[PDB]
């Protein structure tokens, strides 16, 4: 009843959770493993492309 | 007794009383509504959007 005469903003703060972790997790859960290794190949070939 | 009377049932004097009373009430409504609540002060003070940033690393 006396909520107006208090300051509980410290008792209730916004969480520091990154939703990107849940997004990449759902992405890995949807993708297979051979595509992950393919993406490692895409990155390696992109590195050689930037090199040349 | 005096108030036991059919004349006092539709008394025009009391009807004028009611008329003037509620005309003045209608005139002064916008001053009766002029009380302040402190709820939007609370909402401004306590509403805190998520200020954390995204960091993939």
């Amino acid at each position: 009843e006396e909520c107006m005469f208090k300051d509980t903003r410290l008792d209730v703060l916004p969480p520091q959770v990154n939703p990107l972790n849940a997004i990449l997790a759902q992405h890995t859960a949807q993708t297979p493993v051979h595509r992950s290794l393919e993406k490692r190949l895409w990155t390696e070939v992109r590195a050689t492309a930037v090199s040349e | 007794l005096i108030p036991v009377s059919l004349v006092d049932l539709i008394n025009i004097n009391i009807i004028f009383y009611i008329l003037l009373l509620y005309t003045l009430l209608l005139f002064f409504i916008p001053l009766f509504l002029a009380s302040i609540n402190y709820t939007y002060h609370y909402i401004y003070k306590y509403y805190n959007y998520n200020y954390n940033f995204i960091n993939n690393n």
